[PDB]
RNA sequence: GCUACCUAAGAACAGCUAAAAGAGCACACCCGUCUAUGUAGCAAAAUAGUGGGAAGAUUUAUAGGUAGAGGCGACAAACCUA
C-alpha cells in the first residue's frame, strides 16, 4: 500500500483537529478527480484549465521532481527542456482547475528530491512530449532505474557533493576530482544518521490517516 | 566610559539593599518524615540520598572485584545480596554479589 | 508555604478528582446548551447604529482556499470552543458611551485560578475560562449572561476585526524590531553591523520620547482589520477567516465585525442578538458557504 | 548471524587499556613488515 | 527566539553534545544510575528511553547493531542491551527511566539530578512518596467517591 | 527577478539577435518602481553597445505557482513604440501575458508556442 | 647577553620542476603585505587567516671586538638593554 505524503501530517505542535478538518476537504477532492500513485521519479501528464485563455486547457508533460508541501496546498514540480528551453511549472495537487491526472511511466528514482536535474545534462531531463504511457504491471514492485547522471563543469545551482544533501543519482568520479572529493568529505557530520530526536518516527500516525481514508468511501 | 562624578553613599544605600537585589525568603522547605533532617520540597533528602549512595559505593566496589580488570561486562541481570540471606529460585542464574553487612531497613 | 490542589492526595484520590472535576465541567457545559428554553432577554431587530457582542476562538492554522476566479485565497482557521458571555454592564456605568458585555472562552482548570475568580463561575455555574474579552455593544443587542455563543454567530461575506496578543520575541535590536538598514559588513566598520546609529542630534541635548532603540518585540495586542468570512463549519465551530490574525497558532482571540465604515453597515442579514440553534428553523448545513468558493466536490472549473 | 562488535578498547581514548591497543597497533606493523631492514627500523625509531 | 527549538545546546558544538550525551549514556546502561546536571540529564533522558526501543528490536537486525557501535562507547554493554535491559522491559511501553533532583554540588552549585532504568541490582533511591490514604483530606474525600459510587 | 546588469538572453529571429563575441546582453533598469522585474515588466538591455527597451517574459526567481520557471533569464526585445523587433519567436513562452497589462498582443502574435 | 655591523671556528635548509641558476612550487625556518580580533590586551606590539623569501647579498647557536666631541649604518640622520 502507498500513503501519500501530504496525508501525513509534520510534526508540529498544530492542533490535530486542524489536518482532521484538512484531510476531510482533501477527501471531498480526490472524489472529483483519481490521484495516482505518483512518486519523485514519477513522469506525469497533467491537465488544467486557466483563466487566462478563454477556457482552454492545457497539458504539460513533466518529470516530477519535487513532492514536498505538507497539506491541502501539496504541490509537485515538472520539469521539460522543450525546444531546448526548460520550463518548471509547480501544480498544486487539490487545486480545483486541474482536471485529470495521469502517470507515463510509474517509476521512482534512487534520490527523494530530483533538484539536481537542473545541474544535470538535458539528455538525461528531456521527455517525448506525445509519447505513450508504459504498460502497467498490477501487483509487482515499483522500478526503480539506476541512472545516475553525468554532470555540467563544477559551477553547479547548488553544492551537491555536500553530504547533506545525500544525492545518489550522479556518476560523480568522472567529473569530479578526488581532493575535492576529501573537502567536502570534511562536512560529513556522521552523528545526524545515527541520532534519534531528529528522526521523525512515523509509524503509529499512518495508522489513523489509513483509518481515515477507508472509512471515507 | 568613566564617572564624572563618584556615587555617593545614600545611592548605593538605595541600590544594594533593593528587594531585588536582597536575597528571597524561600518557602519551598520541608522536614523528612524518615531521617529528621529538614529537605526541600521538589528535591531529595541531602542525607537520605547521600545514606544510599554510600550504601552504593561498597555494592559497586564489589562488582569490580569479581571481574577484575576491565571490558569484561555481564550479560545477566543481577541481585545484590546481604548477609544472613539466601538465594532465590528466581536468584537462580545470576551474578549475586556480596557485601558483609546486615540488610538495611530501606532496602526491599 | 505555597500549596496547590494535589498537594495531599494519595494515588487513590487523583484519578478520582480528576474525573469528578472534569464531569463537573462537562455537566455544567451540557446544562447551558439551551439559550431559548430557558429564561431570555427580548429579541430585537437589527437598527441602523446597532452594535452586536462578538466571540472568542483558538487559532488552529490556515488551509488554501480557492475561489472560482482561479485564485488561491489563503484562510486561517479561527475554532470557537466553549464561548459564554459572564456579565452584562449597563448604559449607566460603563464608563464609556457604548454599553458593554464580557465574554470568556477556552475553559481551563478551576485548580488553577484565585478565588476572586472562581466566584464569579461559581455563582454563573460555568467552567472559568482562560481570558475574559470585553465588547462594545448597543441596548438594542443585549444578551443574558450564560448563552453559548457560537461559529454560525457570524456569517459568510461577512467582513471581521480580529484582535490578539502577537507573537512575542523578546528583546530584539535595531534590524529585525524596527527595520532599518544597519551598517555595511566590510570595508572598515570594525563592530558596527547591527548598531543604532545617531539617536538624536547635537543641539538636542537629550533623547525624544517615542525614539526606536532597542527593546521588547511583540507580545502586545494588535488588530487585524477588515477580514472576510469565507465559510463557516457548524458541527466542529470553525470560522474560516481571510488572511492571518495576530497571534500564534492555539491562540485566543476576540473576534468582532468589522470597524471600516464600507463594511460595518451591511449587517441586516446577520442573526442580531445571537445566533440560537434553539430557533429549530431552517437548521444549518454541515457548511456555510460564500458565493466565489470552490466546494470541495464540486467538479473541475471550466472557465469557458 | 547477530554480528557482535568485539570487545576491546578504543585507539583513541585516554586509559591504560587504550594504551594497550595503541602498543599493538604498532606491533602490527612489525608483523606486516617485508624485509628485515623494515623491521630493524620501526623497532629502533622512536628513540628513548 | 527559541520558539520550536528543543534541543539545548551543549558541549563545545553539536558534535560535541553527541558525545558527551554518547559518554554520560554509556555510564547509565554500566552503572544503571548515574548523576549529572539538569542539562545533561534531561538531554540524554529521551536518548536512554529511546535506547530500549531500539534494543527490543531483535539482536538480528543490522540497524539496531549498526547504532549500537555508535551510542554505547564501550563495545561490552552491547550483549547488556540486548539481552538484560530488553527483556526487563518487555511488557513495558515506555518511560524505562526515573529522573529525580539532587541537591546541588560543592563546587558549582549546580542543579544537579539523578537518572536510572526502573528496576535494577542498586538500593532504592528515596523516591518521593505521597501522602497516605488515612490522613485527614483522604477520608473527608474517600467519602466522596464511596458516596458518590452509589448514585449510579 | 531581474534587477540592472543581470545577463539575460534575447529570444528573437533578430538580425541584433544572434551577437558574437561578447554573447550575454546586460541590462540597465527597470521599468518599475522597486529594482524587481517580473513577467511582463518593460526593461532596458544593452546590446553592441546600443540601449534598447525589451520585455520580461519568464524568470529563474519562483514566482505563483501554476506560472513556469524558466531556467534562463529569457527577455524579448520591443522598441520605444511597443512593437517586437523579430519576426518569428522559437522558445515557450507563458500564457500569463494576456491578463497582464502593456502591449503584450503584439508578442502573443509572434510566439510560435505557448507553454 | 637587545640591536647595527664585524672576527673566530660551527650548524641548518624535506619534497617537486629543472641543472650546476642570488631559478620556480613548497615544508621546517626567517620576515611581516593586507584584514580581523585585541587596545590596562595573551602580549609596554600579540593572535588567527592571508601573504614575501626559503641553496643564499640566506637563516642561526656560541665566544670575541668597536662606546657617547663617539660606535655602527645595503641612510631609515635608523640602531647602540623597551
Ligand atoms: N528562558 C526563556 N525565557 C523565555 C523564553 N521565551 C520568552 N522568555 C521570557 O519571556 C520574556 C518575553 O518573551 P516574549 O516572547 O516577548 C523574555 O524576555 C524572557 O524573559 C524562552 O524560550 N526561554
Ligand atoms: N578608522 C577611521 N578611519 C577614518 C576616520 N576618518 C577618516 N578615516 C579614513 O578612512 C579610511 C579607512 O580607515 P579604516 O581603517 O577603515 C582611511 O583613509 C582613514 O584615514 C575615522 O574616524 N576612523
Ligand atoms: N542625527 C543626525 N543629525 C544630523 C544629521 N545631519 C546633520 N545633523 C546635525 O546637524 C549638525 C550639522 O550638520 P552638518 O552636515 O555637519 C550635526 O552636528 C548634527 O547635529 C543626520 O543625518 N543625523
Ligand atoms: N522551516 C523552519 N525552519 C526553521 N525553524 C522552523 C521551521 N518551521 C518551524 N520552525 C521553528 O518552530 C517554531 C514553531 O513551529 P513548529 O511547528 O513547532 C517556529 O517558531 C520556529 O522556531
Ligand atoms: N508564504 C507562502 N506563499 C505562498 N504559498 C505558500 C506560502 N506558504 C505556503 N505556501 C503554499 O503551501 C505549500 C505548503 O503548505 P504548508 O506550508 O505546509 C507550499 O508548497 C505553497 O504552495
Ligand atoms: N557612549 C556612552 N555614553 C555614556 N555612557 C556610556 C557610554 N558607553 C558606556 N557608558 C556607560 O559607562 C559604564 C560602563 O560601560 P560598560 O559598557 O558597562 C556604564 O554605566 C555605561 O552605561
Ligand atoms: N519557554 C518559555 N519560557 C518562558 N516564557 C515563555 C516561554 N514561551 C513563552 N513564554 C512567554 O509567553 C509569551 C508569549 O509567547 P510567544 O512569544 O508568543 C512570551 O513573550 C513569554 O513571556
Ligand atoms: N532586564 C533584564 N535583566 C537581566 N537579564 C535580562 C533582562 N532582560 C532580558 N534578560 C536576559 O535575556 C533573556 C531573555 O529575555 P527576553 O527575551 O528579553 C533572559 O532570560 C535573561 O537572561
Ligand atoms: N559641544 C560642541 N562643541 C563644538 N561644536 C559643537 C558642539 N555642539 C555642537 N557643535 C557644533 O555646532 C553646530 C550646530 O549643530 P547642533 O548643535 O547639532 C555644528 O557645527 C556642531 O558640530
Ligand atoms: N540612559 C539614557 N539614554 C538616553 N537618554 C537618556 C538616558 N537617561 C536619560 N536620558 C534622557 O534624559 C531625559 C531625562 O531623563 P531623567 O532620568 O529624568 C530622558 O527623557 C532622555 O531624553
Ligand atoms: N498552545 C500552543 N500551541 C502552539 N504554539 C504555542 C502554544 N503556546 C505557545 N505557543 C508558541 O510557542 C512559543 C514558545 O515556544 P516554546 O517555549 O518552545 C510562544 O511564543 C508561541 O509562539
Ligand atoms: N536621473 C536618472 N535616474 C534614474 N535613471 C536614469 C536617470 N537618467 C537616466 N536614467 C536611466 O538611463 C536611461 C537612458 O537615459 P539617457 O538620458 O538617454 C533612462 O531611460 C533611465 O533608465
Ligand atoms: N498601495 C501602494 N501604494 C504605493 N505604492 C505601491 C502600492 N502597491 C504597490 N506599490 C508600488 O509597487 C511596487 C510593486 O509592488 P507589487 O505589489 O509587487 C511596490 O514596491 C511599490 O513601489
Ligand atoms: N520536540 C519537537 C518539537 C517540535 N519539532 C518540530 O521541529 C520544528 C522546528 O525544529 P526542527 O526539527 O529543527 C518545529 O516547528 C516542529 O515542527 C520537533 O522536531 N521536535
Ligand atoms: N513559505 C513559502 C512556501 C512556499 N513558497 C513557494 O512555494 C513553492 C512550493 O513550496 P511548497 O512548500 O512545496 C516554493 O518552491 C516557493 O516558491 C514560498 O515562497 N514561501
Ligand atoms: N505542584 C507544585 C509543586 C511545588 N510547589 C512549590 O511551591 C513553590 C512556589 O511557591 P510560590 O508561589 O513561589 C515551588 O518552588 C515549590 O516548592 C507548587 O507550588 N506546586
Ligand atoms: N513577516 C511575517 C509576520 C507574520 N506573518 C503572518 O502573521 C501571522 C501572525 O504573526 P504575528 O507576528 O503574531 C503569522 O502566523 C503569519 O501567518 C507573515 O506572514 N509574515
Ligand atoms: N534610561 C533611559 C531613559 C530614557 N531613554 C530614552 O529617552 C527617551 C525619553 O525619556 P525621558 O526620560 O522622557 C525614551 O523614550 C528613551 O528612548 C533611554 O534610552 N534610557
Ligand atoms: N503584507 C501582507 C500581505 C498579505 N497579508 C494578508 O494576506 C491576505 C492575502 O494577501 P495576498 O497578497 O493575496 C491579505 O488579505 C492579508 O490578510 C498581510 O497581512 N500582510
Ligand atoms: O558616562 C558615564 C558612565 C557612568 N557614570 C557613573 O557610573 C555609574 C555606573 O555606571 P554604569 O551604569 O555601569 C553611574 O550611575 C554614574 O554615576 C557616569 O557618571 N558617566
Ligand atoms: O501565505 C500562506 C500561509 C499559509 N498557507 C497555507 O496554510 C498552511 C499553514 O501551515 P503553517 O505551517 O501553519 C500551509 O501549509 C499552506 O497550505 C498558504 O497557502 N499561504
Ligand atoms: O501552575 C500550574 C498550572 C497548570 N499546570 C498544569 O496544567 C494543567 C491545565 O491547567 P489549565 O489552567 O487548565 C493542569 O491540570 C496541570 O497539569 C501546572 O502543572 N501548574
Ligand atoms: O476543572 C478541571 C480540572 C482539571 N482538568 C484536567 O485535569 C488534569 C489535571 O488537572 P490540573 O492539575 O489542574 C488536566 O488534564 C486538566 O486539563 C480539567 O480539564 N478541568
Ligand atoms: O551627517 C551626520 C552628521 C551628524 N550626525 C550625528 O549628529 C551628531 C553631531 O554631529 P555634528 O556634526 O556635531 C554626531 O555625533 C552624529 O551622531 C549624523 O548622524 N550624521
Ligand atoms: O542637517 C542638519 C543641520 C542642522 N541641524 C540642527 O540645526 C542646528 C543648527 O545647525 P546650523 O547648521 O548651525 C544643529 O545644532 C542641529 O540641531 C540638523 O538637525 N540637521
Ligand atoms: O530605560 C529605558 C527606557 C527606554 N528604553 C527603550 O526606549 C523606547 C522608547 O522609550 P521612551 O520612554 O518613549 C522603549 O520602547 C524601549 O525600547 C529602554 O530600553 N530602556
Ligand atoms: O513617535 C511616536 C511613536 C508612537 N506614538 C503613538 O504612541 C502610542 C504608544 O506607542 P508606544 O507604546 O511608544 C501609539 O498610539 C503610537 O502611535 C506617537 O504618537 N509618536
Ligand atoms: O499589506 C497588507 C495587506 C493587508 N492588510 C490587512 O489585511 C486586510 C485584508 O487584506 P487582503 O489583502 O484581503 C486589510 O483590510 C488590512 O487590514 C494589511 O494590514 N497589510
Ligand atoms: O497594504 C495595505 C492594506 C491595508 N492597510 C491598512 O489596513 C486598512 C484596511 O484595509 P483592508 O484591505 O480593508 C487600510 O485602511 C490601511 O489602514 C495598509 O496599511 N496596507
Ligand atoms: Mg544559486
Ligand atoms: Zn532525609
Amino acid at each position: 500500500r502507498f500513503l501519500s505524503p501530504e496525508f501525513i501530517p509534520r510534526r508540529g505542535r498544530t492542533d490535530p483537529l486542524k489536518f482532521q478538518i484538512e484531510r476531510k476537504d482533501m477527501l471531498e477532492r480526490r472524489k472529483v478527480l483519481h490521484i495516482p500513485e505518483f512518486y519523485v521519479g514519477s513522469i506525469l501528464r497533467v491537465t488544467t484549465a486557466d483563466p487566462y485563455a478563454s477556457g482552454k486547457i492545457s497539458q504539460f508533460l513533466g518529470i516530477c521532481i519535487q513532492r514536498s508541501g505538507r497539506g491541502l496546498g501539496a504541490t509537485f514540480i515538472l520539469r521539460n527542456v522543450i525546444e531546448g528551453q526548460g520550463v518548471e511549472i509547480c501544480f498544486e495537487l487539490y487545486n480545483p482547475r486541474v482536471q485529470e491526472i495521469q502517470v507515463v511511466k510509474l517509476e521512482k528514482r534512487l534520490d527523494d528530491s530530483l533538484l539536481y536535474l537542473r545541474d544535470a545534462l538535458p539528455e538525461y531531463s528531456t521527455f517525448d512530449v506525445n509519447m505513450k504511457p508504459v504498460v502497467q504491471e498490477p501487483n509487482q514492485k515499483v522500478p526503480v532505474n539506476e541512472l545516475k547522471v553525468k554532470m555540467k563543469p563544477k559551477p553547479w545551482s547548488k553544492r551537491w557533493e555536500r553530504p547533506n544533501f545525500n544525492i545518489k543519482g550522479i556518476r560523480f568520479d568522472l567529473c569530479l576530482t578526488e581532493q575535492q572529493m576529501k573537502e567536502a568529505q570534511k562536512w560529513n557530520q556522521p552523528w545526524l544518521e545515527f541520532d534519534m530526536m531528529r528522526e521523525y518516527d512515523t509509524s503509529k500516525i499512518e495508522a489513523a490517516i489509513w483509518k481515515e481514508i477507508e472509512a471515507s468511501k | 566610559a568613566a564617572p564624572k562624578n563618584r556615587r555617593t553613599i545614600e545611592v548605593n544605600r538605595c541600590r544594594r539593599r533593593n528587594p531585588q537585589k536582597l536575597i528571597k525568603v524561600k518557602n519551598n522547605i520541608d522536614v523528612c518524615p524518615e531521617c529528621g533532617h529538614l529537605k526541600q520540597k521538589h528535591v531529595l533528602c541531602a542525607y537520605c540520598y547521600e545514606k544510599v549512595c554510600k550504601e552504593t559505593a561498597e555494592i559497586r566496589r564489589q562488582i569490580g572485584k569479581q571481574e577484575g580488570g576491565p571490558f569484561k561486562a555481564p550479560t545477566i541481570e543481577t541481585v545484590v545480596l546481604y548477609t544472613g540471606e539466601t538465594p532465590s529460585e528466581q536468584d537462580q542464574g545470576k551474578r549475586i554479589i556480596e557485601r558483609d553487612r546486615k540488610r538495611p531497613s530501606w532496602f526491599t | 508555604s505555597g500549596t496547590w490542589w494535589d498537594e495531599h492526595l494519595s494515588e487513590e484520590n487523583v484519578p478520582f478528582i480528576k474525573q469528578l472535576v472534569s464531569d463537573e465541567d462537562k455537566a455544567q457545559l451540557a446544562s447551558k446548551l439551551c439559550p431559548l428554553k430557558d429564561e431570555p432577554w427580548p429579541i430585537h431587530p437589527w437598527e441602523p447604529g446597532s452594535f452586536r457582542v462578538g466571540l472568542i476562538a483558538l487559532k488552529l492554522g490556515m488551509m488554501p482556499l480557492w475561489t472560482k476566479d482561479g485564485q488561491k485565497h489563503v484562510v486561517t482557521l479561527l475554532q470557537v470552543q466553549d464561548c459564554h458571555v459572564l456579565k452584562y454592564t449597563s448604559k449607566e456605568n460603563c464608563n464609556g458611551k457604548m454599553a458593554t458585555l464580557s465574554v470568556g472562552g477556552k475553559t481551563v482548570s478551576r485548580f488553577r485560578k484565585a478565588t476572586s475568580i472562581l466566584e464569579f463561575y461559581r455563582e454563573l455555574g460555568l467552567p472559568p475560562k482562560q481570558t475574559v474579552k470585553i465588547f462594545n455593544i448597543t441596548d438594542n443587542a443585549a444578551i443574558k449572561p450564560g448563552t453559548p455563543l457560537y461559529a454560525a454567530h457570524f456569517r459568510p461575506g461577512q467582513y471581521v476585526d480580529v484582535t490578539a496578543k502577537t507573537i512575542g520575541k523578546g528583546f530584539q535590536g535595531v534590524m529585525k524590531r524596527w527595520g532599518f538598514k544597519g551598517q555595511p559588513a566590510t570595508h572598515g566598520q570594525t563592530k558596527t553591523h547591527r548598531r543604532p546609529g545617531a539617536v538624536a542630534t547635537g543641539d538636542i541635548g537629550r533623547v525624544w520620547p517615542g525614539t526606536k532603540m532597542p527593546g521588547k518585540m511583540g507580545n502586545i495586542y494588535r488588530t487585524e482589520y477588515g477580514l472576510k468570512v469565507w465559510r463557516i463549519n457548524t458541527k466542529h465551530n470553525i470560522i474560516y477567516v481571510n488572511g492571518s490574525v495576530p497571534g500564534h497558532k492555539n491562540c485566543l482571540v476576540k473576534v468582532k465585525d468589522s470597524k471600516l465604515p464600507a463594511y460595518k453597515d451591511l449587517g441586516k442579514n446577520l442573526p442580531f442578538p445571537t445566533y440560537f440553534p434553539d430557533g429549530d428553523e431552517e437548521e444549518l448545513p454541515e457548511d456555510l458557504y460564500d458565493e466565489n468558493v470552490c466546494q470541495p466536490g464540486a467538479p473541475s472549473i471550466t472557465f469557458a | 548471524v547477530a554480528r557482535y562488535p568485539p570487545i576491546v578498547a578504543s585507539m583513541t581514548a585516554d586509559s591504560k587499556a587504550a594504551r594497550l591497543r595503541r602498543i599493538e597497533r604498532w606491533q602490527a606493523t612489525v608483523h606486516a613488515a617485508e624485509s628485515v631492514d623494515e623491521k630493524l627500523r620501526i623497532l629502533t625509531k622512536m628513540q628513548f | 527566539i527559541s520558539h520550536g527549538r528543543v534541543f539545548r545546546r551543549m558541549g563545545l558544538g553539536p558534535e560535541s553534545r553527541i558525545h558527551l550525551l554518547r559518554n554520560l549514556l554509556t555510564g547509565l546502561v554500566r552503572h544503571e544510575r548515574i548523576e549529572a546536571p539538569w542539562a545533561r540529564v534531561d538531554e540524554m533522558r529521551g536518548y536512554a528511553e529511546k535506547l530500549i526501543d531500539y534494543g527490543k528490536l531483535g539482536d538480528t537486525n543490522e540497524r539496531a547493531m549498526r547504532m549500537a557501535d555508535f551510542w554505547l562507547t564501550e563495545k561490552d554493554l552491547i550483549p547488556k542491551l540486548f539481552q538484560v535491559l530488553a527483556p526487563r522491559y518487555k511488557d513495558q511501553t515506555g518511560g524505562y527511566t526515573r529522573m529525580l533532583q539532587i541537591p546541588n554540588r560543592s563546587l558549582d552549585r549546580a542543579k544537579m539530578a539523578v537518572i536510572e532504568y526502573k528496576g535494577n541490582c542498586l538500593p532504592p533511591l528515596p523516591l518521593p512518596r505521597r501522602d497516605s490514604h488515612l490522613t485527614l483530606l483522604n477520608q473527608l474525600l474517600q467519602g466522596l467517591r464511596q458516596d458518590l459510587r452509589q448514585s449510579q | 527577478a531581474i534587477q540592472k546588469m543581470t545577463r539575460v538572453r534575447v529570444v528573437d529571429n533578430s538580425a541584433l539577435g544572434n551577437s558574437p563575441y561578447h554573447r550575454a546582453p546586460r541590462c540597465i533598469h527597470v521599468y518599475k518602481k522597486n529594482g524587481v522585474g517580473k513577467v511582463g515588466d518593460q526593461i532596458l538591455l544593452a546590446i553592441k553597445g546600443q540601449k534598447k527597451k525589451a520585455l520580461i517574459v519568464g524568470h529563474c526567481m519562483p514566482g505563483p505557482r501554476m506560472t513556469p520557471r524558466f531556467d534562463s533569464n529569457n527577455v524579448v526585445l520591443i522598441e520605444d513604440n511597443g512593437n517586437p523587433v523579430g519576426t518569428r519567436i522559437k522558445t515557450p513562452i507563458p500564457t500569463s501575458l494576456r491578463k497582464r497589462e502593456g502591449e503584450y498582443s503584439k508578442v502573443l502574435a509572434i510566439a510560435q508556442n505557448f507553454v
